[PDB]
């Protein structure tokens, strides 16, 4: 059981981290959509921040 | 910020429909302004040939 726990948490953290590497995907693009749309005047500074 | 496309194709369109259909309303009242400032060549009453009076 201690085995096969690292073994299905190691697979699991694997997906938690292509899960949150996307998760940064998103918001990298998320806060590029701010920063491109603070710097034409869409959104605000606090909507960047 | 659609060259980096951030917001939506159809946004940006929506918003240039708004775009070009404001501008066909500004020419829909500078049309309008053309029919009103053609009443004071109206007023103000031109001669509309050249002769004697």
């Amino acid at each position: 059981q201690t085995v096969r726990s690292s073994f299905n948490n190691i697979n699991a953290s694997i997906s938690s981290i292509n899960a949150y590497k996307q998760a940064v995907v998103s918001a990298q693009s998320s806060l590029d959509a701010m920063e491109a749309g603070y710097s034409v005047g869409t959104r605000t500074i606090v909507d960047v921040l | 910020l659609l060259g980096t496309q951030y917001i939506s194709k159809q946004e940006y369109d929506q918003a240039l429909a708004d775009a070009q259909q404001a501008n066909a309303a500004v020419t829909a009242a500078k049309a309008a302004v053309e029919t009103a400032r053609i009443n004071l060549a109206y007023t103000k009453v031109t001669s509309p040939i050249s002769g004697r009076i």
